[PDB]
């Protein structure tokens, strides 16, 4: 019984002690704001990260996704999604809720609303949308901040990462960085 | 639980240890 | 789509060989018991002071070695759990976990499970998630690759009865596999955005009224962890979803691959170290077929997605309710079969919220008993338990005694490789059943119909297959949910390693016989489709009407 | 095998085979529970009980009766053609009084005693009329007996005392003169208990290959078990439930009672068939090893010829009538009792009826067959008569101041140019005639080894003869290679050097000469030796003694073999249409959008589960023929084979579930029944 409880022990030091250590040493060295959540920050005060996601209701902001949390949308306390099926009936009135609500926010653009504005994410703090569901919502913004169409779409073209291929994922505009560039372009 | 439904679990029990009981043998 | 859902499938199976092909020489080394080349003194010194003798043992030695490990595993997680509150590292002041909840947590990670019957951010500490939860994603993976080691031990020694030493294996797991290959994977998740501090909840002043708390942690360490030993227990409540845990489609790509690269690379060293890469080359050539049709069929599934978005004015059908952005739903597709299949349990994307098909498909895989490239040693040993079940209806219905890789199978070790086969869908029915009878169990569901029931059936079967996926929208906190469940994913586990185990101490005392006239060749097309054909038709007898019952039912309504 | 007289005869026996006494056979037990509650709930149902339709649950629990009745009819069938020629043989043994000596002379006081209080040691008489009451060794007299108890041939044989031919068995019918025996084995053990011991049952366990896919039986009904009995939780909660009485229906068709019931009898049918080739088996795991064989020996060191080569015909040279050949060659043949020696005895009676002789009154000494001499023989006159090849009787006329006739040497050179070996007759110095020697084999021997090459079984004969001559036979019957001049070591060389290259072996032989041969070979058949020499060796016994037999062994054991692997791939290929007549229709009253899956377009639900209970138990019918007779299969190699055996009985498999619903459907449909 003495090798057992020994290679038990030795390893729960090194998995458990040594291994954690090791990782954290080495990211706090070399990538050290990536592994403190990558926050943004301006004075002493956090407005967010570039992976949060925020619940933005305002009619300047850019819009995301539905978050569908447990008490308030986009909680990072909860981390959740919408288990909701497509048979379920409940579905199909969230997306009409959120198809007639959109229409209504932004009268002036296409009626055919993108399907991710309308269908909730996996994660509930999702802070990605393609960029042509952040183009489909310039004219909102634009009629409520005074900007132009042509810097709105090259400030979204700014904040928007492409994947290194094409097939891994989708291109993504990042919403906090354009919601808070936005701020700083208006003044 | 009914009468007639928990009779038929128990023949499925007692039919379930009964095969298990026949695959360790060669009856 | 098709034609950009076809090469994410060649440029993950491209890249996973390549990976999984040198990978394979080194695990041929530690089944040959010939150290790696910079790990021959640091050995010897290490195993004197562990008291590891290098000694051989015997099956039965073997298997109490395994068990005596796992059975102090939980017993120590388990205690981690309700004295969470006295342990350091913990800046929340989280209390002591429920007995139920304990045990049903502990009881998952030693079973390489991980499922996930809470949230993460508000149940657990940095303590527990460090020294319980990583600790049991290395320890529940090494002892699945010391099982497969002693299996492939017993068909290539001849005419002995030892299969080698559990503790050498467990350690050379681990210290030279699992903790380096991690290590590096962790420290690329952390460049591209990954978590892993020990720092207090972060407050966020967003730039509108509201204000949220964010979680830290840890996170990445455990996640090179749980997607190479095929453990899928997340940090957070969305383990895969996340932005903490998944920054960037990079990393998913990565993620991807550290499930299939182990389960892949245990298929070119057990044929390199049975000499015949051929034998090792059908294996993983009807795993990869029933793979990419899986894939496939998930896809188009999806891609059809929900038609009453485009009833009511969307930009189009496809089914990105459960999904996330970052990644396309051909992503979220084809990482809802990756880790289905490999009995990872990692959810990039909900899986209740998927299509009647596209939520089959995964359900399905796990019923068929991870055996397409089933992560971690448990699926090279589950299928080599449909090999042995192919070979002998394969000379049962030629007139001739089995023969695989030379070695005659008796009617004893067939009684072992039948009760195994049989030990996972008696607990996924009796299981399902159960639920369906009580109100404790019914009460959990989320969606009404056929989907109902679904949820159900997709509990138990990742349970008791130990895949630890679930469709999320069950609510399973309950103390009958974490007893039964806890029940099937113990038994599915230690019930199957015990018959394997027998039988690889069955194996070892035979002597391998050259070819005659009643052999059959366990090679080339003919063997893999007689192998596809076993392990499909055995799954589809056995859930077919279950399944007409949940998510077909669901689809013709 | 199948007359109006016995199937009446077993049909009673069949109804009688329904009570609680099956619960041995799991599949045919769950069948039977099935059974009784859908006759217990529909008797309650139609009486007095909340269901509303009883009618249907009595077409469905009767026809799970006509499915255990069927199972039953399969085995008390093979049952029936075994102790029908059981009871022949038991017969034979109790019309016998015994008259036990005091004296072991010839001559004293004799008194008779039942014949089953012989014991060993006793000294019995038995005269010319009597039937021998039981085995043991010649010690007193000379006669001609019949063995036609134990091997069918009314050919007479000599059993003498002092000498090898004193072997008498018990039930045999002694011919001419009186014979003084002593006893020898225990009541039970007689040579006709053996052929009891092998056709009745109790005394024959399950063979390995038996064994074999009744494990994969039992987890099959454990897996359909719980597929259909969680059903019932399933459903209640999406609508109302299923009625047990469609899933008992839904389980006893996904059950396999296909070979569930037919496995039982296949063995049975084929042990009779053993006994028809005259090879007796103590259990049939022998026989089944025999099916497993890689390579097969064949041992001619006793006998002329392989055995295959029997009497023909009659041929007097110059002055000799045919009627006195015959006379004189029986009489060299009755010491033969090879094949070749047996069929000359044959012929005699055949052609001119000599049945008897009294062998007393010759006043003779008979010379038996030995391998060294080449020749048999007997000196009854003052003449000494012999009988043997062209080579050995060449050198023993011209001993006698003999000379070889001209016309003789014309028709020996005629008869091998038909390919036949001539045997001659000749009385002292004078040849009376040649003796023919064709072939029996109905095609051409060379095919049998031919189609044994098809399937990769290698022969390999085994002689003493000179690497010249034994090279002549091997190629006059197509065998791959030869071993002459094989010494007992030569042997066990071959035998362990095949082993050493995993190949199962096969090897027939004499009992006393290839003793260490026999025991060292994985399937052995003992050849001029009694059923104690086999039996604690666990050999099987030759009655013919010839070496060719254990191709015909090889045989009977490979049909065992392939009929049970052909219906586990057929029963098992039947489950997918039993599943698209079942699922649409068990759960149409709970989810009926399901009916999309009724592929087969059958009328009403309840007339789909009905026509899947009547196919369950009409396809046992159809295939008891099948089962009993045997599969003619074709010779292919092990991968070949698999291949075939997949077409055949895998899409047929397929295909007559589906075409086999819809006809049964169709006709309750056009019968207007339900
Ligand atoms: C920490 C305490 C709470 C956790 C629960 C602890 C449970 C203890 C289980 C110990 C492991 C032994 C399990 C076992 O061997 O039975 C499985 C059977 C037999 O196959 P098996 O013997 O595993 O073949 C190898 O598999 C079968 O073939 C038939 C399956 C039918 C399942 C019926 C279950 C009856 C077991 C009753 C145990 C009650 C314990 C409270
Ligand atoms: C190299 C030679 C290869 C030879 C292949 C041999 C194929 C053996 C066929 C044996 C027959 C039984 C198979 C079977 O029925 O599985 C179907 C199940 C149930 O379908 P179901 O849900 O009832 O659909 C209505 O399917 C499901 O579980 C639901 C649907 C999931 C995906 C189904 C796609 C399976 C593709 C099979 C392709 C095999 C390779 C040719
Ligand atoms: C479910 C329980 C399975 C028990 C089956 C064990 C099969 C072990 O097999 C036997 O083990 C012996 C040593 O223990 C060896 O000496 C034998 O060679 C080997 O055949
Ligand atoms: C207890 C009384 C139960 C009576 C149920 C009898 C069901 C008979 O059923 C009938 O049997 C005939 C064969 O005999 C078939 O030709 C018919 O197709 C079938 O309907
Ligand atoms: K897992």
């Amino acid at each position: 019984l003495r090798p057992a409880l020994s290679t038990f022990i030795f390893l729960l030091l090194i998995t458990g002690g040594v291994y954690p250590l090791l990782t954290t040493v080495l990211g706090q060295w070399w990538f050290p704001w990536q592994a403190n959540g990558s926050l943004i920050r301006e004075g002493d005060t956090v407005r967010g990260s570039a992976l949060i996601g925020q619940n933005f209701t305002g009619n300047g902001y850019f819009h995301g996704r539905p978050s569908a949390t447990a008490e308030m949308p986009y909680n990072p306390q909860a981390s959740g999604g919408s288990n909701l099926a497509v048979s379920n009936p409940e579905l199909d009135k969230l997306i009409a809720a959120r198809v007639a609500a959109l229409r209504a926010a932004n009268p002036d653009a296409s009626a055919s609303v993108p399907v991710e504005l309308v269908t909730a994410s996996a994660s509930g703090l999702d802070n990605n949308i393609t960029p042509q569901a952040a183009a489909w919502q310039i004219p909102r913004v634009a009629k409520a901040r005074n900007l132009s169409v042509e810097q709105l779409t090259q400030l979204i073209a700014k904040y928007s990462q492409q994947p290194l291929v094409k097939y891994i994922g989708q291109p993504v505009v990042n919403i906090v960085e354009l919601n808070l560039a936005l701020d700083k372009l208006d003044e | 639980m009914s009468a007639g439904v928990i009779t038929g679990v128990l023949l499925v029990f007692l039919l379930l240890g009964y095969l298990v009981y026949a695959l360790i043998n060669a009856e | 789509m098709a034609a950009q859902g076809f090469l994410l499938i060649a440029t993950f199976l491209l890249v996973l060989m390549v990976l999984a092909r040198p990978l394979g020489s080194g695990l041929a080394r530690l089944i040959n018991d010939i150290p790696l080349p910079g790990t021959t003194g640091v050995e010897r010194v290490l195993f004197r002071a562990l008291g590891v003798s290098d000694r051989e043992m015997n099956w039965k030695q073997y298997l109490c070695a395994i068990l005596g490990l796992n059975m102090l595993g939980l017993a120590v997680l388990f205690f981690m759990l309700l004295g969470q509150h006295y342990l350091p590292l913990n800046p929340q002041q989280l209390p002591g976990l429920s007995w139920d909840l304990a045990l049903n947590t502990a009881v998952s990670f030693v079973t390489n499970t991980n499922w996930r019957s809470y949230s993460g951010e508000t149940t657990l500490s940095y303590f527990s998630q460090m020294a319980g939860l990583t600790v049991q994603n290395f320890l529940s993976a090494a002892s699945g690759i010391a099982v497969i080691f002693a299996l492939i031990r017993a068909f290539t020694r001849q005419s002995m009865s030892t299969l080698g030493n559990a503790w050498v294996d467990l350690l050379r797991i681990t210290l030279w596999v699992l903790v380096p290959v991690a290590l590096l994977i962790a420290l690329f998740f952390i460049q591209q955005g990954a978590l892993q501090n020990f720092l207090p909840y972060q407050a966020v002043n967003t730039v509108e009224g509201a204000q949220q708390l964010l979680p830290m942690g840890p996170v990445a360490s455990q996640e090179a962890i749980k997607m190479l030993g095929t453990n899928g227990g997340g940090f957070f409540n969305a383990n895969s979803s996340h932005p903490f845990e998944n920054p960037t489609a990079l990393t998913n790509f990565v993620q991807m691959l550290a499930i299939f690269l182990i389960p892949t690379a245990l298929c070119f060293a057990f044929g390199e170290v049975m000499g015949d890469r051929r034998q090792g080359r059908m294996l993983l050539w009807a795993m990869s077929v029933i793979f990419v049709i899986c894939v496939g069929v998930v896809m188009w599934a999806e891609v059809q997605g929900n038609p009453h978005l485009l009833a009511l004015g969307t930009d189009s059908s496809i089914n990105m309710e459960g999904k996330e952005s970052r990644f396309g739903v051909l992503v979220s597709s084809l990482f809802a079969v990756v880790t289905t299949a490999a009995s990872c349990g990692a959810v990039i994307a909900m899986h209740d919220s998927f299509t009647a098909l596209g939520g089959m498909v995964p359900m399905w895989l796990m019923q068929i008993g991870e055996v397409v490239f089933g992560g971690v040693g448990s699926g090279l040993y589950g299928m080599m338990l449909f090999v042995l079940l192919a070979v002998f209806i394969a000379g049962l219905m030629i007139g001739r005694t089995p023969e695989y890789l030379g070695k005659k199978i008796d009617v004893r070790e067939m009684k072992l490789t039948a009760l195994a086969i049989l030990v996972t869908p008696t607990l996924v029915l009796m299981g399902a059943a159960l639920a369906m009878m009580t109100d404790a169990g019914r009460s959990a569901m989320l969606n009404p119909g056929p989907h109902g029931f679904s949820e159900v059936l997709y509990a138990v079967s990742s349970a008791a297959n130990n895949n630890g996926s679930a469709f999320a929208g069950l609510s399973a906190n309950s103390p009958f949910w974490n007893c039964l469940l806890a029940f099937c994913m113990f038994v599915g586990r230690f019930g199957v390693i015990i018959p394997v185990m027998a039988i690889a101490g069955s194996l070892v005392s035979k002597k391998s016989q050259a070819a005659s006239s009643g052999t059959l060749p366990t090679h080339g097309p003919l063997f893999v489709g007689l192998l596809i054909g076993t392990v499909l038709l055995v799954g589809a007898l056995t859930f077919i009407p279950a399944l007409a019952l949940g998510p077909v039912a669901e689809y013709l309504s | 095998f199948e007359p109006t007289l016995v199937v009446q005869a077993l049909k009673e026996a069949v109804k009688k085979l329904n009570p609680q006494a099956q619960w041995r056979n799991p599949v045919m037990f769950i069948v039977w529970i099935g059974s009784l509650l859908t006759t217990c709930i529909s008797i309650a149902m139609a009486s007095g009980a909340m269901p509303g339709n009883a009618l249907f649950s009595a077409a469905i629990s009767g026809w799970l009766w006509i499915t255990v009745l069927f199972a039953n009819f399969a085995e008390a069938l093979a049952e029936g053609r075994s102790k029908a020629q059981a009871n022949s043989l038991k017969g034979v043994k109790k019309t016998a009084f015994a008259r036990k000596l005091r004296e072991p002379k010839y001559g004293a006081a004799a008194d008779k005693v039942p014949a089953d209080q012989l014991r060993k040691g006793d000294i019995v008489l038995v005269e010319a009329g009597d039937i021998i009451p039981c085995d043991g060794e010649v010690i007193e007299g000379g006669a001609s007996v019949d063995e036609s108890a134990i091997t069918g041939e009314s050919a007479p044989v000599i059993r003498e005392s002092g000498g090898d031919f004193a072997s008498v068995t018990g039930g045999t019918r002694i011919l001419s003169d009186w014979l003084v025996i002593e006893c020898s084995v225990n009541p039970g053990e007689t040579f006709l208990d053996r052929m009891i011991a092998m056709v009745e049952g109790a005394q024959r366990r399950k063979t390995p290959n038996e064994i074999a896919l009744t494990i994969l039986l039992i987890a099959l009904t454990i897996v359909f078990l719980l597929a259909t009995a969680t059903l019932w939780p399933f459903s209640a909660w999406g609508g109302n439930a299923v009625s047990v009485t469609v899933l008992v229906a839904l389980l006893v068709c996904l059950i396999p009672t296909t070979i569930g019931g037919l496995l039982s009898a296949i063995g049975v049918a084929g042990m009779s068939r053993m006994l028809g080739a005259n090879v007796i088996a103590t259990s049939g795991r022998a026989v089944e090893a025999a099916g497993d064989v890689d390579v097969l020996l064949l041992d001619k060191t006793g006998t002329i010829t392989l055995g295959n080569r029997q009497a023909s015909e009659f041929i007097p040279a110059q002055g000799v009538d045919e009627k006195t050949l015959a006379d004189a060659a029986q009489l060299a043949s009755l010491a033969d009792e090879t094949p070749e020696g047996r069929s000359i005895v044959i012929l005699a009676k055949q052609r001119f009826n000599l049945r008897e002789r009294d062998v007393q009154s010759l006043h003779a000494t008979f010379v038996p067959f030995t391998a060294q001499s080449r020749m048999s023989g007997i000196n009854i006159d003052n003449r000494m008569i012999r009988k043997g090849s062209v080579d050995a009787i060449r050198r023993h006329v011209e001993a006698n101041g003999g000379h070889f006739p001209t016309d003789v040497d014309q028709k020996v050179d005629q008869v091998a140019r038909q390919g036949a070996t001539p045997l001659v007759v000749v009385e002292g110095s004078r040849v009376l005639g040649v003796i023919a020697l064709k072939d029996i084999v109905k095609g051409g021997i060379k095919e049998r080894f031919a189609q044994l090459r098809k399937m990769g079984i290698k022969t390999v004969m085994i002689t003493g003869d000179n690497r010249l001559t034994a090279a002549a036979i091997a190629a006059e019957a197509g065998v791959d290679d030869f071993l002459a001049e094989a010494t007992p070591e030569a042997k066990l060389a071959l035998i362990r050097q095949y082993q050493a290259e995993g190949r199962l072996v096969a090897m027939t032989g004499d009992g006393t000469n290839d003793a260490p041969a026999l025991a060292q070979a994985d399937v052995a058949v003992a050849m001029n030796s009694g059923t104690q020499a086999a039996k604690e060796a666990g050999n099987m016994v030759d009655l013919d003694s010839n070496p060719t037999k254990l191709i015909e062994v090889v045989h009977i054991g490979k049909q065992m073999l392939m009929t049970r692997g052909s219906l586990t791939t057929f029963s098992i290929a039947n489950d997918v249409a039993k599943y698209f007549a079942i699922i649409p229709a068990a759960f149409a009253a709970t989810y009926p959008q399901l009916n999309a899956l009724n592929i087969m377009c059958l009328h009403s639900p309840d007339s789909a589960i009905l026509s899947a209970v009547i196919f369950n138990a009409l396809i046992i019918v159809f295939l008891i023929p099948l089962a009993l007779k045997g599969v003619s299969y074709k010779p292919l190699t092990a991968s070949a084979m698999l291949r075939r055996n997949l077409w055949i009985y895998g899409l047929g498999g397929l295909l007559v579930p589906f075409i086999g619903i819809k006809v049964i459907d169709l006709l309750l449909t056009v019968c207007g029944l339900v």
